[PDB]
């Protein structure tokens, strides 16, 4: 009978897909720097 | 020293109903859905009728959709070997040829969805009296119930110099104007209620009247990539376009390229049947060649024919080219008449005029040398 | 489950520098590293590119 015409709405909701938890970088030691060198000190016996 | 190249003037991108909608890349498959609202029927019945039952009527409102299809650019590759030593100023060189390129391809644009439109038919004007083929126009666009108001006429150099041959305007006796506009000036200004405007775009010897709400033209300029060392927002014709250009290292030869995104439509009616612009012809009723009988430079000279109706419109790429003596020279289909060999031939052009019948005829003489 | 001293596992980073045939755009990061972003149109295929490295 009637026919109306409509837009197919689109919202968001605050559905959003999951993701992981953002915790190991910053446990592990990092440097800003092609390659670094450690100096290691050195150790002897009486 | 001042002398430029001979190009047309812009009317059309300003007489058309450009940007009504324009978030299209809100919709899927870059197509808005306009919605016409919905009218309904009535019924009768007849009093004390012992039939008591009503016929239920229905709203149905229907839609049509309007999408972004085009991408009108201009593109220029030229190569650094030339920036720095032959163009002296870009912005006046390079980049203004360049938009003037961009207007007239919109323009261009335009016209061909004018041109283009599903005309049912197309109104005859008659060189000899031109108002009432003009009078028919706007009675026919009123059969259509279409608002008076917002009506544009734009019409070819041929009709506009019919206008001004025709004695309706020429003789003021015979249209009141004691000042003959249509003599001291070429002017036809107003005609039948609609302002005429002429123009080169359109073809020649056609006119068309339409609303403003018969044709649509979308732009959208497109956003100026971040991965771009150039940028600009250069306008044309009151139409934004985006000017990009990237040194690119693949051939040394830095490219710019002068872009937008352009879109068209013809309001069709619900019914599928186009009342909201109508075309008119200027009817034609001899054709004639420019230059008569000639002779070529050489016996295998070659020369570009052109056929001009009474009117005086080329009517060169509508006719068809015979040649009575074809072992001494030729003609193309386009025109372009090759001698063979020396001594004289009868070349035939033929035009069907815009109306039906047996077709005009013009015969010359060429002399192959 | 691991268990390490903080001089157990050293991840040096460096953060490109942006080439001369492409843009600087902003100074996004990681978490802590620094990221490099890019931007370069490419007008043989009509289309950009972009880019977050380190």
């Amino acid at each position: 009978a009637h026919i109306f015409v409509k837009p197919e709405l689109v919202a968001e909701i605050g559905v959003k897909q999951l993701q992981r938890e953002i915790v190991l970088p910053g446990l592990v030691w990092t440097n800003p720097l092609d390659t670094i060198t450690v100096r290691v000190p050195a150790i002897t016996t009486a | 020293i001042g002398v430029k190249q001979l190009q047309r003037e812009i009317v059309l991108p300003g007489l058309v109903w450009t940007n009504p909608l324009t978030d299209f890349g809100g919709s899927k498959n870059d197509t808005i859905t306009v919605r016409v609202p919905a009218i309904t029927t009535a019924n009768r019945r007849d009093l004390r009728d012992p039939d008591r039952t009503v016929i239920a009527s229905e709203l149905v409102e229907h839609s049509f959709g309007v999408t972004l299809d085009k991408h009108v650019y201009a593109a220029l590759k030229f190569t650094d070997e030339q920036r720095t030593l032959d163009i002296r100023d870009y912005t006046k060189q390079v980049l203004m040829p360049q938009v003037s390129a961009v207007a007239y391809e919109l323009e261009d644009y335009i016209a061909e969805l004018i041109e283009g439109a599903p005309y049912e038919e197309t109104i005859l004007i008659d060189p000899a009296d031109t108002v009432p083929a003009f009078i028919t126009a706007d009675q026919r666009m009123g059969e259509a119930n279409v608002p008076t108001d917002s009506r544009r006429l734009v019409v070819g150099s041929a009709v506009a110099a019919a206008l001004a041959k025709d004695k309706q305007f020429r003789h003021a006796d015979w249209s009141g104007d004691q000042a003959n506009a249509a003599l001291r000036e070429a002017h036809v200004g107003r005609l039948a209620g609609m302002n005429v405007i002429r123009s080169n775009a359109i073809a020649p010897d056609k006119a068309y009247l339409w609303h403003r709400t018969a044709f649509i033209l979308a732009y959208r300029t497109p956003v100026v990539p971040e991965g771009a060392k150039a940028g600009a927002s250069f306008s044309a014709n009151g139409v934004a376009l985006r000017w990009l250009a990237d040194y690119d290292y693949s051939q040394l030869g830095d490219r710019t390229l002068l872009d937008v995104f352009t879109g068209r439509k013809v309001v069709t009616e619900v019914d599928g049947s186009f009342v909201r612009a109508v075309e008119l012809q200027l009817q034609a009723s001899s054709i004639t060649i420019v230059g008569g009988a000639f002779a070529l430079a050489t016996t295998t000279g070659t020369k570009q024919l052109k056929v001009r109706d009474d009117n005086g419109t080329d009517v060169t790429a509508r006719c068809t080219f015979a040649s009575s003596a074809g072992t001494k020279a030729t003609v193309s289909a386009a025109g372009l008449v090759t001698g063979v060999a020396a001594g004289t031939a009868d070349i035939t052009a033929s035009y069907v005029p815009p109306q039906g019948g047996t077709a005009k005829t013009a015969t010359v003489t060429v002399t192959v040398p």
